[PDB]
C-alpha cells in the first residue's frame, strides 16, 4: 500500500488539479521527505522510473529533485548516482531512447542547482569526443551527439553562461564532425523527395540548425515549461552535486544502436491565417513541441480516448496552433519509415477520436491536411502513399463515404497511372472492400466513372455457352455434377483420369479442377473454405511439383482476377494449408500474368502478408526448440540434483527443423531479391537502349517497393547481409539498384 | 474553401445517434 | 518497475457477459478467456456479408478463421460474427482499435468469446434470430425491421 | 474443418 501510494502522488502531480503546479510540486516534496528514512531506496527507484519513462513531463520532475536536494544532499547525491547507474545499464543494454530522455533529465536537473555545470560540460565534452572514436559505426557518433543536442535546448543558458570556452570548442567540434557525416540514408527515408515547399531534411541536420538559431537568440526559447523558476528563491542556495568522470562504454559487436530517421514536415504559419503564429520549421520550439507530442503517443498508445484527450490538453509556454501540430505528428507517424512505433490502424483509431472530442475546429483541420497530402502526391513515397490510401478508405467507411470528389477533378485528366488517379483509384477500391460496388458508385459523381472498380464477380470460363468447344468442358460438366451431389475424392480421380495431357503434371487437370471447385463454391468465403480443405488431398496430389503451384495460382487469379480480396484470402489459406509454398507465390507475384497488375497494392500486400507468415512460422518453431532445449536442461538438472535419450532426440529434430525454416525464409527472400534485380535490371537496359526517360511511375513504384520490403524486413536481412553482397548486390550491379542496397547498409553502419 | 464536409458528417451521427 | 499508470488498458479486460450454455464452471471460462483468441461481434447489419467483416478484421493481423452467425432455422444471418485470430495479440489489438468502430454505417461491438463450439453460431431466441433482436421494439432496416414481439 | 494449418 505505502509503494502503490508513493507512485500514485508521484504519477498525479501534473495533471487536473485545482491547485498550481507549484504548490502540487511543493506539497508532494514534503510528503517524500516525511518518508524518506523509510522508503529512501523505494523512492530513489520511483524516480528513476518516472524519470525514464515519461519524458513528457521531464521537467516537473527535474523541479521535484531540484526540491529535495535542496532538503537533503544525501539524497540528490544518491539520486544522481542511481541515474549514472540507471545511464550505464541502459547503455551495455542498448536501450538508447531511455538513455537519452535520463541524459535529458540531467542536462535539465543542471538547471535546478542540482548538478554542479562544469560537470555536466564534462560529461559532453566526453559525449563529443566519442565522435573522435575511430572504426566504430557512424551510428554511435550520431546519437551520441544527438544525445548532446537534443539536451541542449534545456540547460544551453546556463553551460554557456557558466563554461562558454569549453562550450565553443564543443560546438567546434561538433561542427567538425557534422560537415563530415553521411548522408547516404537521407533518399530513403524521405516521405518526399521533392524540396518544395517543405524539405525532408535529416533530424541532425534539423536540430543543429535550430540549436544554431536558438544561440543566435542568446539561447531564449519562449515555450518549454519551467516550473522550477518560480522556486529560484529556495533553489539558489541548494548546495550542487558533481557527476562522476563518464566514460562512454566501449563499443561491441552485438550492440545495436537507433537508425536515422528524417523529420516529417508538411505544415506552415501559412496555413493558419488566423491562430497564433505556428513556429518555424527550425526553431527549437517547433522541435520540442513534435518530441513531446510524440512522447505523449508512445506513453499511451494503448488507449485511444485517453491518448486523444492528452494530445488534446498539451501544455504550452505560449498559445499555439495546437490541432495543426497535433496532425502534424500523427501523420508522421504515420508515415514514418521503416515502420511507425505501433500497429497502423491506431492512428486511424486516434484520429477519428481526436475528430469526435473537437468536431468545432479539427476535422477542418485534418481536412486541409488530407488535401495537401494530395497535392503533393506526385512524390510521396509509395509506402507512405499505402498507408495514405488504407486510412483515409477507413475514415470515409467512418463518415459515410463522404469527400469532395470534384475538388480533385484534375485527377480525370492525367494519366492513369499517375500518383493522384491511382490514389484514387485505390481509395475507391478499398472503400468498395468495405461497402458493395453500387453504393461506391452512388456516391462518386458521374464523371469518375471511368475511376470506380470492377464488379467482384466470378469468371468461370466454362459457364457460356461459347465453352462448348473448350477442351474440358464435359470434364468441367462432370466434375460439376459430382461436386453437387457430395462425390468423394476417389470419384474425382476417376472423373479426372481422363483429361488428355497436352503433351506428372497436366496443366489442364489443374485448370479445369480449380476453375470448377472455385466456381461451386463463390457465394461466400466460408463455402470456398470448406471446398478447399474438404477436397485438400486432391490439391495435394495434383500439385505436387512447385510448377504445379504456380498453375494453380495462375488458374486462381484467372478466375477471380476481379475480386482482390478473394485471391488474397485464397493465396493465404493455400499457404497456410500447405497447398503453396511461400516460394511458389513469390514466384507468382512477378509473373508476366500480373504485369498489368504489378503496380497495384493487393499484390504487394499478398506478397508482404506471405512474408510475415513466413517469418511467423520461423519463429514459432525457434520458440518450440528452445522451450524443448530448456525443459531438457531442467530436467537434466532436477535428476542430478530412456526419457533423457528420447527428449535428446525430439530436440535434434527440432533443431532440424529450425534449420529448414530458416533455409526456407533465406530462399524467399533470395528470390524475391533476385526478382527484383531481374526487372529493374532488364528495365533499365531497355529505357537505356530506347533513350527515354528513366523515371517513371512503374519505375518509382518498383523501386519504392524495394525500399519498403528492406525497410519493412531489415531486422531479418541484417543475417543474409554478407550473402546479399557477395552474391546479389555486386559492384557489377547497376548503381540505381545498387544504391537502394548501399541505402540500406548506412541506415546501420 | 474550408472543406467541413466531415463535419455535417459528424452533426448528422450525432443527430442519427440523439434519434436512437 | 514499470508504472501502473501505463499499464493500465481498459479496452483489453473482459466483459460482463458469461456463457450461459457453457459446459463447466465460470472460474474455468475465465481461465479460456485470458488466453482465448475468439471475438464475438455484434451490432451486425443482416445484409453485412463476411468479405468486408474480414476487410475490417484483418486490420489488426492474420485472421485465422471468421463464422457467421445463422438463423436458428431461416439459416440466414442474425447480426453478429464470430472471428478467431491466429495469435492472442491481434485479437487485443483488434479490441483496443476496432471495437467500437463503424460497418456499414453500424457501430459494431467486439468482445472475448471462450472459444467456438458446434452449434454456437445459431441464436438463442426462439424466434431465430438474437434475443436482444427479440426484445428491442425500436425499428431497424439494418435489422429486418420491428422485434419480433412487435409483429 | 480438420486442423490443416500446420503452416
Ligand atoms: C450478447 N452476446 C451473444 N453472444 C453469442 O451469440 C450467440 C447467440 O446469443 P444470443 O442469441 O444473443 O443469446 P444470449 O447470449 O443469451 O444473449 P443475452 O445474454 O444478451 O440475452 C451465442 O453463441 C452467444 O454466446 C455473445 N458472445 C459473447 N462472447 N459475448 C456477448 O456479449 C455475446
Amino acid at each position: 500500500e505505502t509503494e502503490d501510494h508513493l507512485e500514485s502522488l508521484i504519477c498525479k502531480v501534473g495533471e487536473k488539479s485545482a491547485c498550481s503546479l507549484e504548490s502540487n510540486l511543493e506539497g508532494l516534496a514534503g510528503v517524500l521527505e516525511a518518508d524518506l528514512p523509510n522508503y529512501k531506496s523505494k523512492i530513489l527507484r520511483l524516480l528513476c522510473t518516472v524519470a525514464r519513462l515519461l519524458p513528457e513531463k521531464l521537467t516537473i520532475y527535474t523541479t521535484l529533485v531540484g526540491l529535495l536536494n535542496a532538503r537533503n544532499y544525501n539524497f540528490g547525491g544518491e539520486f544522481v548516482e542511481a541515474m549514472i547507474r540507471q545511464l550505464k545499464e541502459s547503455l551495455k543494454a542498448n536501450n538508447y531512447n531511455e538513455a537519452v530522455y535520463l541524459v535529458r533529465f540531467l542536462s535539465d536537473l543542471v538547471n535546478c542547482h542540482v548538478i554542479a555545470a562544469p560537470s555536466m560540460v564534462a560529461m559532453f565534452e566526453n559525449f563529443v569526443s566519442v565522435t573522435q572514436e575511430e572504426d566504430v559505426p557512424q551510428v554511435r557518433r550520431d546519437w551520441y551527439v544527438y544525445a548532446f543536442l537534443s539536451s541542449l535546448p534545456w540547460v544551453g543558458k546556463e553551460l554557456y553562461e557558466k563554461k562558454d570556452a569549453e562550450m565553443d570548442r564543443i560546438f567546434a567540434n561538433t561542427e567538425s564532425y557534422l560537415k563530415r557525416r553521411q548522408k547516404t540514408h537521407v533518399p530513403m527515408l524521405q516521405v518526399w523527395t521533392a524540396d518544395k515547399p517543405h524539405p525532408q531534411e535529416e533530424y541532425l541536420d534539423c536540430l543543429w540548425a535550430q540549436i544554431q538559431k536558438l544561440k543566435k537568440d542568446r539561447w531564449q526559447e519562449r515555450h518549454i515549461l519551467r516550473p522550477y523558476l518560480a522556486f529560484d528563491s529556495i533553489l539558489c542556495e541548494a548546495l550542487q552535486h558533481n557527476l562522476p568522470p563518464f566514460t562512454p562504454p566501449p563499443h561491441t559487436e552485438d550492440s545495436v544502436y537507433p537508425m536515422p530517421r528524417v523529420i516529417f514536415r508538411m505544415f506552415d504559419y501559412t496555413d493558419d491565417p488566423e491562430g497564433p503564429v505556428m513556429p518555424g520549421s527550425h526553431s527549437v520550439e517547433r522541435f520540442v513541441i513534435e518530441e513531446n507530442l510524440h512522447c505523449i503517443i508512445k506513453s499511451h498508445w494503448k488507449e485511444r480516448k485517453t491518448c486523444a484527450a492528452q494530445l488534446v490538453s498539451y501544455p504550452g509556454k505560449n498559445k499555439i496552433p495546437l490541432n495543426y501540430h497535433i496532425v502534424e505528428v500523427i501523420f508522421a507517424e504515420l508515415f514514418q519509415l521503416p515502420a511507425p512505433p505501433h500497429i497502423d490502424v491506431m492512428y486511424t483509431t486516434l484520429l477519428i477520436e481526436l475528430c469526435k472530442l473537437q468536431p468545432g475546429s479539427l476535422p477542418q483541420v485534418l481536412a486541409q491536411a488530407t488535401e495537401m497530402l494530395y497535392m503533393r502526391l506526385d512524390t510521396m513515397n509509395t509506402t507512405c502513399v499505402d498507408r495514405f490510401i488504407n486510412w483515409f478508405s477507413h475514415h470515409l467507411s467512418n463518415f459515410q463515404f463522404r469527400w469532395s470528389w470534384e475538388d480533385w477533378s484534375d485527377c480525370l485528366s492525367q494519366d492513369p497511372e499517375s500518383p493522384k488517379p491511382k490514389f484514387v483509384r485505390e481509395v475507391l477500391e478499398k472503400c468498395m472492400r468495405l461497402s458493395y460496388h453500387q453504393r461506391i458508385l452512388d456516391i462518386v459523381p458521374p464523371t469518375f466513372s471511368a475511376l470506380c472498380p470492377a464488379n467482384p464477380t466470378c469468371i468461370y470460363k466454362y459457364g457460356d455457352e461459347s465453352s462448348n468447344s473448350l477442351p474440358g468442358h464435359s470434364v468441367a460438366l462432370c466434375l460439376a455434377v459430382a461436386f453437387k451431389s457430395k462425390a468423394t475424392n476417389d470419384e474425382i480421380f476417376s472423373i479426372l483420369k481422363d483429361v488428355p495431357n497436352p503433351n506428372s503434371f497436366n496443366p489442364l487437370k489443374i485448370e479445369v479442377f480449380v476453375q470448377t471447385l472455385l466456381h461451386l463454391a463463390a457465394k461466400s468465403f466460408s463455402h470456398s473454405f470448406s471446398a478447399l480443405a474438404k477436397f485438400h488431398e486432391v490439391f495435394k496430389t495434383l500439385a505436387e511439383s512447385d510448377e504445379g503451384k504456380l498453375h494453380v495460382l495462375r488458374v486462381m487469379f484467372e478466375v477471380w482476377r476481379n475480386h482482390p480480396q478473394m485471391i488474397a484470402v485464397l493465396v493465404d489459406k493455400m499457404i497456410r494449408t500447405q497447398i503453396v509454398d511461400c516460394a511458389a507465390v513469390a514466384n507468382w507475384i512477378f509473373s508476366s500474368e500480373l504485369s498489368r497488375d504489378f503496380t497495384r497494392l493487393f499484390v504487394w500486400e499478398i506478397l508482404h502478408s506471405t512474408i510475415r507468415k513466413m517469418n511467423k512460422h520461423v519463429l514459432k518453431i525457434q520458440k518450440e526448440l528452445e522451450e524443448a532445449k530448456e525443459k531438457l536442461a531442467r530436467q537434466h538438472k532436477r535428476r542430478s540434483d530412456r526419457k533423457d535419450g528420447v527428449l535428446e532426440e525430439q530436440i535434434e529434430r527440432l533443431q532440424e527443423k529450425v534449420e529448414s525454416a530458416q533455409s526456407e525464409q533465406k530462399n524467399l527472400f533470395l528470390v524475391i531479391f533476385q526478382r527484383f534485380i531481374m526487372i529493374l535490371t532488364e528495365h533499365l537496359v531497355r529505357c537505356e537502349t530506347d533513350g527515354t526517360s528513366v523515371l517513371t511511375p512503374w519505375y518509382k513504384n518498383c523501386i519504392e517497393r524495394l525500399q519498403q520490403i528492406f525497410l519493412q524486413h531489415h531486422q531479418i536481412i541484417q543475417q543474409y547481409m554478407v550473402t546479399l553482397e557477395n552474391l546479389l548486390f555486386t559492384a557489377e550491379l547497376d548503381p540505381h539498384i545498387l544504391a537502394v542496397f548501399q541505402q540500406f547498409c548506412a541506415l546501420q553502419a | 474553401k474550408i472543406n467541413n464536409i466531415w463535419g455535417a458528417v459528424l452533426q448528422e451521427q450525432n443527430q442519427d445517434a440523439v434519434a436512437t | 518497475g514499470l508504472l501502473k499508470a501505463l499499464r493500465s488498458d481498459s479496452y483489453v479486460e473482459l466483459s460482463q457477459y458469461r456463457d450461459q450454455h457453457f459446459r463447466g464452471d465460470n472460474e474455468e471460462q475465465e481461465k479460456l478467456l485470458k488466453k482465448s483468441c475468439t471475438l464475438y461481434v455484434g451490432n451486425l447489419s443482416f445484409y453485412t456479408t463476411e468479405e468486408q467483416i474480414y476487410e475490417l478484421f484483418s486490420k489488426s493481423g492474420d485472421i485465422k478463421k471468421i463464422i457467421m452467425g445463422l438463423d436458428k432455422m431461416k439459416k440466414t444471418a442474425c447480426g453478429f460474427c464470430f472471428v478467431e485470430y491466429y495469435s492472442r495479440a491481434d485479437a487485443e489489438n483488434a479490441m483496443r482499435y476496432i471495437n467500437g468502430t463503424r460497418l456499414d454505417d453500424r457501430i459494431i461491438r467486439t468482445d472475448w468469446d471462450a472459444g467456438f463450439k458446434e452449434g454456437r453460431q445459431y441464436g438463442r431466441g426462439r424466434s431465430g434470430g438474437q434475443v436482444r433482436d427479440e426484445y428491442r421494439q425500436d425499428y431497424d432496416a439494418g435489422r429486418g425491421g420491428y422485434g419480433k414481439l412487435a409483429q
